[PDB]
């Protein structure tokens, strides 16, 4: 199955988002920190290992996905090249971010930033740094995360997905 | 001095200690915190002292800035920012300001305001340098890159304006911004007119605030002193485009139209007469005056519990308006 | 409690606009140097469009505010409300901060 | 708890989880430090195809509590669901050294 | 200027263009002036490597002034009561010396040595190592007064490492600081050193792994054959005198398949620590340790050119 | 069909809620 | 009253979505490789943002003219924030 991006109607208030990585402790952690705060709309997280999702009826419309991978592992960055594979290409066009974890030690990486630099520009998104084992560094990723979230929701007037898209984009 | 060996001694020694020494980059150090704060406040006396920033500063910014997340030395690091030698815009946009931008959309109310402050006190830093320059790149290319600072800015704060949804904190540092760019020609003797996009005008003008408008009234008394100083020089050196001139007539129109002259639909506002019949507005066109704005509304109601007011309004403090008055009435 | 239906109910309306302009602008499409000029171009012109149609309806907003605020100033300095007290405080700090501002002007 | 996640990938970890406690039982593991396994197997993956002689290795695991660490490898998702007998396998063949052909 | 060129120097590191490939070493005949009891010496030794700036005024025409002084300033640091006199003879020495034959070519400083000596000749017990191998990025951009040694490496104990480095520091007007080598460069000297060619295997080639589980711990280790390794390698090389990215990938995959046959368990999850093989030894925590002769200068400058990268 | 609840009904709750093969492996070694 | 205009407005609106939703969803999905995605995404950027831009012209101030008390509510709501981003300011 191939995800959509508007497959189905919008619910009342409420803004979803996806993440996809093969940490699940780094996963958890960063959901608890996305919804510890209060915001104005409805938040919910989900949670997968890769894509495609197993199949189901209940399942709301997805606003956001981000792809985290760990720097520190051959193993997450194979699973991201295989889940991408499995998206339309609608759905690249202000609604993905890339989000990339342990450059602060470089001595444990396995993989070289250019890597994941060359990928983001190759699918034409936003590529993002943290280090999620900090809690005082993940609590402000959380935040901007959650207002990105929000703009790409609908619940900002006048600003779109395709809008943030020439607004995060890089001059080279 | 200016000696090489010094320099390259100072150079090695402390980009080796700011990269040991820093929190969110090389094995990620975060024991020393506050003696991070201690030696970067050193530095920041010791470079505004010198009246310049080393080069092992620049480079590391350069390195570090990816990595940051916008909170963990804001004050010191954004204020080693305001020391960036001047270079041509585009050569140090990837650098930098690709960096900063995305942290600036996705960050909250305070950061905004932050970095419009820094962005304010390196503009003033390159003024500063380039003004000594020209009693001693060519003159054209110097100025190309300061006015594409000055737009990049305008576009930040445009889009940004839209994503707060109008608060006014961020517009009293917005128009901060635009006190300093509005006088270049007097100050610095830099031949350059930059005004501000119609976004900030026509929000600035409809603002509830009152200090708003003072300022407002203040800014556009010192573009027209500008202009007209401008204006004056040219016939003896006889190049500045003659769009700005009637675009800030354009601007000057509208604002007097709507104050006290009683003709609000200017070409800018052009709403549609006959939705206004159906609006309901029986007398349109006194609408936004000094009497019946919603900004004077404390003033008129306080002065009603007490005609001849506006030397009211001059006691009560509004002297920017005074000025504008005075300035383009005479 | 009536005002309560009308936050909400007014929120509600504010973002179906906002959702409705995207499937109507993504149904309308379904029907490298030199590729990179043209979005700019169109991103420029969009921004051109949306700011002119922003400034239309605060001005609008603005004058109806204005004229139904005068239509009923009496009533407004017969006082005895929380709206009342609130100008008076309005009136004691745009003062503070016009002197603060010329004194950093000096 | 936190109702608002959902957990997708749940039957998956459920799955996981019952195989693991089948596999390594529910008692208190016995404390080793060291374990070795001697290979002469062909290698069989275009690579190698014509080459008819066995891949020579030798591996060793060391842990100060083995079998704990063992035992935590699939739940972490290093592993996968069933780990291979030649390493489920210590206490009930009193075995520690190991040697395997083709 | 030679401050302007270093600035443009730094800022063109971005990570836009991709990184190059790597010639495959050749086996080079030892040069002429090399002593070959002075490599004899440096072989089969545990190195630990640091990074050094640029050495402000140091001279090669007077080595001796240097010896005796670091030797007073040693024996008086181990006994912090009482006063020493400069030229005395005391319970150690310290002498300095200069190698010759290991500068990468005609530009680079010549290497030298010093050494902490017992006497009671006598028996070595500190020895530290300053080298520049193939340095033309980093001598570019300094001026005529330094003298650039990028690569220092330190065998002994580390309380006199200290020492000397303090000395160092406060007299030259430098910084050392340590090297580490991460997974990635590890498996790229992997395979670069099992694509030379060797008459006799001394030793067989070892990888060892470090599996992160929260509070367990666990290490594995991979030992195999260096003629089956050498086939492994010859089945996917197909560049003539070249490793590419995509080789190094393969051969590492070859082995991850392998032991995920028999174990089930993922080894690119893993950390990769320490790489071993009949030409040399690496750790991650900055350690060297070479076997071959032949092959010294190729280490040398791979190690040399990571340092020039640590300082710029 | 569970109920595809009316958006006023999902309105109404929302704001009501603003309080709370292990016999390969021996076969071939 | 203004509530009831208000109310149909919004079921007018969500009949509209539905009705571009069904529209939409017979299109076949289109997946990209790695060798193909820049220069596709690149054309789909092209014809979205003049799809949109055609989309905001269109758009008009429509005035749904409300009573003379929410009005004044408004603005009582407004002075009420002014004043705290005022004492922050100061």
């Amino acid at each position: 199955s191939v995800l959509r991006p508007l497959d189905k109607l919008p619910g009342l208030n409420t803004a979803t988002i996806l993440l996809v990585g093969t940490e699940d402790a780094l996963l958890q952690q960063l959901a608890d920190s996305m919804l510890k705060e209060d915001c104005a709309s409805e938040l919910k997280v989900h949670l997968a290992k890769s894509l495609p999702l197993p199949s189901s009826v209940n399942r709301p419309r997805i606003d956001l996905i981000v792809f985290v991978v760990n720097l520190h592992s051959k193993y997450s960055l194979q699973n991201t090249e295989e889940s991408l594979r499995h998206v339309d290409a609608s759905f690249f066009l202000g609604k993905v971010c890339f989000l990339a974890t342990g450059a602060g030690r470089e001595s444990h990486c396995s993989i070289h930033r250019h890597t994941v630099v060359k990928l983001a520009h190759t699918y034409q998104s936003p590529l993002l740094y943290c280090d999620l084992e900090v809690e005082g560094f993940r609590a402000t990723m959380a935040q901007r995360l959650v207002r990105v979230l929000q703009i790409c929701a609908g619940h900002v007037p006048g600003v779109s997905a395709l809008n943030l898209l020439s607004l995060l984009r890089s001059s080279e | 001095v200016r000696d090489e060996p010094v320099l390259l001694r100072f150079y090695y020694w402390l980009s080796q200690t700011l990269q040991e020494e820093c929190i969110w980059y090389k094995v990620n150090n975060y024991e020393h915190g506050k003696e991070f704060t201690n030696f970067l406040d050193t530095i920041i006396r010791a470079e505004c002292f010198l009246q310049e920033g080393f080069y092992s500063c620049e480079a590391f910014l350069y390195k570090s800035l990816p990595l940051w997340d916008g909170l963990c030395c804001r004050s010191q690091f954004l204020q080693l920012v305001s020391w960036i030698p001047f270079s041509s815009f585009s050569e140090v946009k990837p650098l930098l300001f690709d960096h900063l931008a995305q942290l600036f959309f996705t960050s909250t109310i305070y950061f905004k305001c932050s970095v419009l402050q820094s962005l304010k006190e390196l503009l003033q830093n390159w003024l500063l340098w380039l003004s000594m320059d020209i009693h001693m790149t060519t003159l054209g290319g110097s100025m190309n890159s300061v006015s594409k600072l000055i737009h990049y800015v305008g576009w930040l704060s445009t889009t940004a304006m839209r994503l707060e949804s109008n608060n006014t904190f961020l517009l009293h540092f917005i128009l901060d911004f635009y006190e300093k760019v509005c006088d270049i020609y007097i100050n610095y003797n830099l031949p350059l007119v930059v005004l501000f996009p119609p976004g900030i005008f026509y929000s600035a003008l409809l603002s509830l605030d009152t200090s708003i408008l003072n300022q407002l009234c203040f800014i556009m008394h010192r573009y027209r002193k500008n202009l007209t100083a401008a204006k004056k020089n040219e016939l003896v050196q006889k190049n500045f485009s003659s769009k700005t001139y009637q675009e800030f007539n354009h601007y000057l129109t509208s604002m007097v139209g709507c104050l006290w002259t009683s003709k609000p639909f200017g070409k800018g506002i052009y709403i549609d007469p006959e939705i206004l019949e159906k609006t309901g507005v029986a007398e349109y066109k006194n609408s936004l005056n000094v009497v019946h704005h919603p900004s004077f509304l404390s003033y008129a109601v306080s002065f009603l519990l007490q005609s001849w007011y506006l030397d009211y309004l001059f006691s009560q403090g509004l002297q920017g308006l005074k000025l504008f008055i005075r300035s383009s009435v005479h | 409690c009536s005002e309560d239906r009308m936050t909400l109910l007014l929120r509600l309306r504010a973002q179906t606009k906002q959702q409705l302009l995207e499937y109507k602008s993504m149904v309308d499409a379904s029907e490298e140097k030199q590729i990179e000029a043209k979005i700019e171009d169109l991103e420029n012109e969009i921004e051109e469009v949306k700011v002119a149609f922003e400034i239309k309806k605060l001005a609008l907003d603005r004058m109806r505010l204005s004229t139904a605020l005068k239509k009923n100033l009496e009533k407004i300095s017969r006082q005895s409300s929380v709206l009342m007290d609130n100008m008076k405080h309005l009136l004691e700090l745009n003062k503070l901060i016009m002197k603060s501002q010329q004194e950093s002007w000096d | 708890m936190d109702s608002r996640i959902i957990h997708e990938n749940i039957v998956e970890k459920e799955r996981v989880q019952r195989i693991t406690q089948e596999t390594f039982g529910d008692y208190p593991q016995p404390q080793l430090e060291f374990a070795q396994y001697k290979l002469e197997t062909k290698f069989k993956s275009s690579i190698l195809a014509e080459r008819e002689e066995p891949l020579r290795c030798l591996i060793k695991f060391s842990s100060p509590h083995l079998l704990e660490a063992l035992k935590s490898l699939a739940p972490a998702g290093i592993a996968d669901a069933p780990l291979s007998p030649l390493l489920t396998c210590i206490p009930n063949k009193r075995m520690n050294y190991f040697k395997i052909r083709d | 200027p030679l401050q302007k060129r270093l600035e443009s120097v730094r800022k063109q590191s971005s990570f836009i263009l991709t990184p190059p490939r790597r010639k495959i070493p050749q086996c080079s005949q030892l040069q002429e002036d090399v002593d070959p009891q002075k490599v004899a010496f440096l072989l089969h030794k545990q190195w630990t490597l640091y990074s050094l700036t640029p050495l402000y005024k140091f001279s090669y025409s007077n080595l001796k002034e240097y010896s005796r002084l670091l030797n007073a300033f040693i024996v008086a640091e181990k006994q912090k009561g009482l006063a020493v006199e400069v030229g005395e003879d005391f319970n150690i020495k310290v002498i300095f010396s200069t190698l010759l034959g290991m500068k990468g070519t005609q530009r680079d400083p010549e290497a030298f040595l010093v050494q902490i000596v017992s006497k009671s000749e006598g028996k070595v017990l500190w020895t530290g190592w300053f080298c520049c191998v193939f340095g033309d990025s980093l001598l570019e951009t300094v001026s005529e007064d330094f003298t650039c040694l990028p690569l220092f490496l330190a065998n002994g104990a580390e309380s006199n490492t200290a020492i000397i480095g303090t000395w160092f520091q406060k007299t030259f007007d430098c910084y050392f600081s340590p090297l580490a080598i991460n997974a990635f460069n590890l498996s790229w000297m992997a395979a670069m050193w099992t694509a030379c060619k060797m008459d006799h295997y001394v030793a067989t080639t070892e990888f060892l792994w470090s599996v992160p589980c929260s509070p367990q711990s666990l290490d594995i280790s991979f030992a195999i054959h260096p003629e089956d390794a050498k086939a492994l390698w010859d089945s996917v090389h197909k560049t003539p005198g070249e490793v590419t990215q995509e080789e190094v990938d393969l051969f590492m995959d070859c082995l991850y398949s392998h032991f995920h046959r028999h174990f089930k368990i993922h080894l690119s999850a893993t950390r990769l620590v320490r790489v071993s093989t009949s030409v040399a030894s690496a750790h991650t925590d900055g350690k060297i340790k070479i076997l071959c002769h032949k092959y010294l200068i190729g280490v040398l400058a791979y190690l040399t050119e990571l340092a020039i990268f640590q300082i710029e | 069909r569970q109920a595809k609840k009316s958006f006023s009904t999902l309105f109404l709750e929302t704001v009501k809620r603003k309080s709370e093969d292990t016999k390969l492996i021996e076969d071939e070694f | 009253n203004t509530e009831e205009e208000l109310i149909r407005e919004c079921e007018e609106m969500w009949k509209d979505m539905e009705e571009c939703q069904n529209k939409l969803s017979l299109i076949g999905t289109e997946t990209l490789t790695d060798s193909n995605a820049q220069l596709s995404l690149l054309i789909m950027q092209v014809k979205c943002l003049t799809a949109e831009l055609s989309q905001w012209q269109k758009k008009t101030p429509e005035t749904i003219p409300l009573t003379e008390d929410v009005l004044i509510t408004l603005g009582k709501e407004e002075f009420q924030k002014l004043r705290q981003d005022l004492e922050m300011v100061l």
